[PDB]
């Protein structure tokens, strides 16, 4: 297949090429088409990315602010709608960065929400009003992989660039928005790649040469100031989950 | 250019022909063309006999049902007493195997006081 | 080697004498103990890739297994392995399913009672049913069909290479009378030796445990063997037969004894048509050219009877209809009450083809494609030029049909379509 | 309860955006943008076009355009040649290692944009096999889709770095 | 207007607007409930710790996180009342409909 696009998953041999109906995927090896990803018009799509760390979905970016995350194994089903309150998109990267924390005796802060019993949830069908386990609205792609063994909970990082004036989002899973101001907005260059060296360390490549490092690696190494992070993201989900039972 | 026929392969299929959802066994309920629960080889291994009442039967079904006592030596669909067609090939091998089971049946009958 | 190396620098640094008999054991119990963990690690590559290669490592490896916690993290490590990997749709599925057996002859040399095997396959028949094409291919692996075949109606291609391999995994087959009563009596008495079963050797019945039922895998044997047996059977299906026989009678629902019958009835009519033949031939000095086949039409699943489309009453030579005519008036004759009806589209006809220049073709062709070429056939050595509409109206075929029939024989370099009328090409300006 | 429950919803907003932004931001260093290239080439316009990271290896390589400064004293040259430098920078500090060899465009090539070339990963050259291994509409000679459709270059630079390589696509896009 | 086909859904839809009610106060805002508070709390403590740790110049106010605390905590207390009135309402749903029937 002829064409100057096509980005090869690092982990598996697959590419994502790009056809006028929409994305598309084929094996490599075979030739064959795998799944279709319905897309409007490409102009739209400021770049797409793969998963590295597992490879099994893909991420979307849209230049509205837009963004879509696709299940390459599900035939390219849907998975997850995101949405970033007022940003225009130039270009995003997916990152997904594992936490590992391991047993230390100086760490005394025990957890009880797992010993707590996990909560339910009330869904009515047509026939009557059943009862199911609960699940948060954002966890089917992130709920602990079947074919995960190395079941480590995993932080979820969408970082976000503005065009035009070179402003920083980051976007922490998939629900909290925290904005970063740059102070080098006197020069519009566009922003030409970005390259990923290890988890939460990111260099930024501008038209005009200067490099641009946004690291997260203090963040990473202070295991508190993640479950601020991871604290302030349960509290707003269980707040809606009580108000869509109340109505 | 001449054709010659060196080897001719030639497939046919055999099918009971009964002198005229319907070509079944009125007591196994079986395909004629097909074998009845007792039989695993169609044709000779389970062949069809043709009544005078012009009712078909596999030769095995009709003459399990006629050697019970219940059956009366009358066929199971019409109750007329079961006499084998005469002059139907098909029924030719078959006569004297079903003339001794009705007249067995009609001496016990009469043994029976019915 | 280690003992070689070091064993003398570590006694002087302990300071106990070198011939410690249970520090020794010690050590090589760690060694082993060692040894197992790295396998058990690595086993994904040892039973994929390494197979049979490294199989004698397995036979090593059972020595050294003895507790359930062992056998449940090989299991679970090879399953995650085997999922992280292999169960990808991206893999392709033929490579999929053969990897998959390996593994499973694999684990069965490893474990023989096989309930391993059991776990990994409850564990991994979903994403079996998940995917679409397995059935198709893996029955057609099991009766070894040629690549012809599989080509015709499926529309991937498939490894040649895989496939003989997975052929030649599944036909490995390495998976003084009073006075002796009295000794074998003594002998064998009192000398001491110190979900169902489901686990059977015999990897092609975990093939057959891919169905709910073996009635579809049955009556897919019954149309591919029809086929064959219309075609012409080749001993290596009477060895797929048995063994599908073998197995099913030791299980013993209803189904599966209906299609379980005319297999043998298949093998009967045949047997039969090779008697019956023979017994024609000597009763009515009929041709002994012909052979026919008598079919029982129920069981060969032969749908003579869609009863829509007129499109099938070609008109067969002269001399050859009356020659097949007089054997249906004779086994009526032989077979009374029974009437015989010619599958004119089913059967081939051996021709040679003789031409002006010497040439002389000899093919096998089915009943259509003699009826057409023998319109050809010049009785004075007249070239006869045909157009389409002349040759649909003498053999009552429609025209999309014969051109496809036409093909055949320009394919094979026998007719030459010029301006819409095909003519024999008599002299051939190229060698043959 | 709609109230009490909204008006929670609105202050834990309000708790999100006041302090654990303020915090998050706090453990977040942005690196002042910075010139890296300007120590080896001091005279020049920097034209950057791509740049990505080989897997399992700490090494930068980069495309880099290359446009030496004409001072107002050297009137109209015809050495505004666009170099199309490739290097390789350390990924940590982002030091240079080997000496940039400047690739020679052929004649044939000069009508494509260069600054629309991006980085290919993961084994090209597989494609390029199964391409004449695959009864496609494609043919290989140059990649092209039929006598009458968008050529596109496929340039694959063996830029040998410590003995591996990456692989480049030029698209078409005529000027 | 009423009739015998009106009577049983009457029962019927009053039931399930009762029992299924406190099931859903009782499962689901309980458990919840104590879930809020238990992270504002954890929420809490370790903004104050980093106000301290760092000793860094500037402080963000807590005065959002007592809010949500005090609000909380009166919720659950308002839980609880409307789930011992509803206990009182399925008494007296009851006692008029053995009487209406
Ligand atoms: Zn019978
Ligand atoms: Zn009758
Ligand atoms: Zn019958």
């Amino acid at each position: 297949i002829n064409d100057y696009f096509i980005d090869y998953n690092p982990l598996f041999p697959i590419f994502a090429t790009r056809i006028a109906k929409g994305l598309a995927i084929y094996r490599v090896s075979d030739h064959a088409r795998l799944a279709v990803i319905p897309i409007r018009n490409i102009n739209l799509v400021a770049n797409y990315d793969w998963d590295t760390t597992t490879g099994k979905f893909l991420s979307i970016f849209f230049k509205d602010g837009t963004i879509r995350i696709h299940d390459i194994f599900k035939d390219g089903r849907l998975v997850s709608f995101l949405r970033i309150p007022s940003t225009k998109i130039s270009k995003g990267i997916w990152d997904r960065i594992p936490l590992r924390y391991e047993p230390n005796n100086r760490d005394f802060a025990c957890n009880i929400i797992d010993d707590l019993p996990k909560l339910i949830r009330f869904v009515k069908d047509s026939k009557r009003i059943n009862i199911v386990p609960y699940t948060q609205p954002n966890s089917l792609w992130r709920g602990p992989d079947e074919d995960d063994l190395d079941s480590n909970e995993k932080l979820d990082v969408h970082v976000v660039f503005n065009e035009g004036n070179d402003k920083i989002t980051v976007f922490f899973n998939g629900d909290y928005a925290v904005f970063l101001s740059v102070d080098n907005i006197e020069n519009e260059n566009s922003l030409k790649s970005i390259i990923k060296v290890q988890d939460g360390f990111y260099q930024c490549f501008y038209e005009d040469g200067t490099v641009q490092t946004l690291n997260l690696g203090p963040l990473l190494q202070s295991k508190s100031s993640v479950n601020l992070l991871n604290y302030i993201m349960v509290i707003k989900e269980l707040i809606g989950y009580m108000l869509t039972h109340l109505e | 250019m001449k054709v010659k026929i060196n080897e001719v392969h030639s497939v046919f299929a055999w099918s009971w022909h009964i002198p005229s959802d319907e070509d079944v066994c009125g007591i196994c309920r079986a395909s004629y063309n097909g074998t009845c629960p007792s039989c695993k080889f169609p044709g000779d291994q389970c062949p069809l006999v043709i009544g005078l009442c012009h009712h078909n039967f596999h030769d095995h079904c009709i003459y399990r049902w006629l050697d019970t006592p219940t059956s009366k030596g009358l066929c199971p669909m019409c109750r007329q007493t079961f006499q084998l067609q005469k002059g139907l090939a098909i029924n030719d091998a078959h006569v004297q195997k079903f003339v001794e089971i009705v007249s067995r049946r009609r001496e016990e009958m009469i043994e029976e006081g019915v | 080697k280690f003992i070689n190396q070091y064993w003398s620098q570590f006694s002087k640094l302990v300071g106990c004498p070198e011939d410690d008999h249970e520090l020794t054991t010690t050590v090589f119990n760690c060694f082993e103990s060692n040894f197992l963990r790295i396998r058990t690690n690595e086993i994904f590559d040892i039973c994929v890739l390494a197979y049979p290669d490294s199989k004698v490592t397995l036979l090593e490896l059972r020595k050294i297994m003895k507790d359930f916690k062992d056998y449940t993290n090989i299991v679970t490590t090879f399953l995650s392995d085997f999922k992280k990997y292999i169960l990808n749709p991206s893999v392709t599925t033929v490579d999929a399913l053969l990897r998959y057996v390996k593994t499973i002859k694999a684990f069965l040399v490893l474990d023989p009672t096989g309930r391993c095997l059991h776990s990994i396959t409850t564990f991994v028949k979903p994403y079996f049913q998940e995917r679409k094409h397995l059935v198709n291919v893996l029955l057609y692996a099991m009766l070894d069909l040629p690549e012809e075949e599989l080509k015709e109606k499926i529309n991937f291609n498939v490894d040649m290479k895989a496939l003989l391999s997975l052929v030649d995994t599944l036909h490995d087959s390495d998976i003084i009378r009073h006075a002796m009563l009295y000794e074998h009596i003594l002998n064998y008495y009192i000398a001491w030796v110190p979900k169902s079963s489901y686990i059977k050797t015999n990897l092609f019945e975990v093939l057959l445990d891919l169905f709910e039922s073996r009635e579809f895998f049955i009556s897919e044997f019954r149309n591919l063997l029809t086929d064959r047996l219309f075609t012409l059977l080749d001993e290596k299906w009477t060895r797929c037969l048995k063994l599908i026989r073998e197995k099913i009678v030791k299980f013993t629902a209803d189904a599966d004894q209906s299609n379980l019958n005319s297999i043998d009835v298949m093998l009967w009519d045949i047997k039969c048509s090779e008697e019956l033949c023979r017994k024609m031939h000597e009763v009515a000095g009929l041709d002994p050219i012909i052979f026919p086949k008598f079919i029982s039409l129920l069981y060969w699943k032969y749908n003579c009877d869609t009863q829509g489309s007129n499109d099938l009453a070609f008109h067969l030579p002269i001399d050859l209809e009356r020659e097949l005519q007089k054997y249906s008036d004779i086994y009526s004759q032989l077979k009374p009450g029974r009437k015989l009806q010619l599958c004119k589209d089913k059967g081939k006809v051996e021709i040679q083809l003789a031409f002006k220049d010497g040439r002389k073709l000899v093919l096998d062709v089915s009943l259509e494609q003699c009826s057409v070429i023998n319109q050809f056939d010049s009785p004075n050595d007249e070239p006869i030029c045909l157009s389409l509409e002349q040759l649909s109206e003498s053999l009552n075929i429609a025209p999309p049909r014969l051109t496809h029939l036409l093909d055949f024989w320009i394919q094979k370099g026998v007719l030459l379509k010029e301006n819409g009328t095909y003519s024999v090409i008599e002299h051939s300006e190229m060698d043959f | 309860y709609r109230d009490l429950i909204n008006s929670m919803s609105d202050m834990e907003k309000d708790i999100a955006q006041s302090n654990v932004n303020s915090h998050i931001q706090q453990h977040i260093l942005v690196d002042l943008k910075t010139d890296v290239f300007a120590q080896k080439y001091p005279s020049s316009q920097i034209n950057l076009l791509d740049a990505i990271k080989l897997p399992k290896h700490n090494y930068i390589v980069y495309l880099i355009q290359v446009t030496k400064h004409n001072s107002a004293q050297e009137p109209f040259s015809e050495e505004n040649k666009k170099k199309l430098y490739i290097g390789t920078l350390k990924d940590e500090n982002l030091g240079i290692i080997s000496k940039e060899s400047s690739v020679k465009i052929p004649a044939l090539f000069k009508s494509y944009r260069l600054s629309s070339t991006r980085f290919v990963p993961n084994r090209v050259h597989s494609l390029l096999r199964d391409i004449g291994l695959s009864d496609s509409n494609y043919h290989s000679s140059y990649i092209r889709e039929n006598r009458e459709n968008d050529d596109f270059i496929a340039c694959t630079a063996k830029v040998s770095v410590d003995g591996r390589s990456a692989s480049l696509v030029f698209p078409k896009e005529k000027q | 207007s009423v009739g015998e086909k009106n009577f049983k859904r009457w029962k019927y839809l009053g039931c399930e607007a009762y029992q299924k009610t406190v099931q859903i106060l009782t499962l689901i805002f309980v458990p919840a409930c104590e879930r809020i508070i238990i992270y504002v709390e954890k929420l809490r403590a370790i903004l104050q710790a980093f106000s301290i740790q760092n000793k860094l110049s500037y402080t963000s106010d807590l005065t959002a996180v007592e809010v949500l605390l005090k609000s909380s905590q009166k919720l659950l207390t308002m839980t609880l009342n409307s789930i011992i009135g509803l206990g009182r309402d399925e008494t007296l749903f009851e006692k008029f409909f053995i009487w209406f029937n």
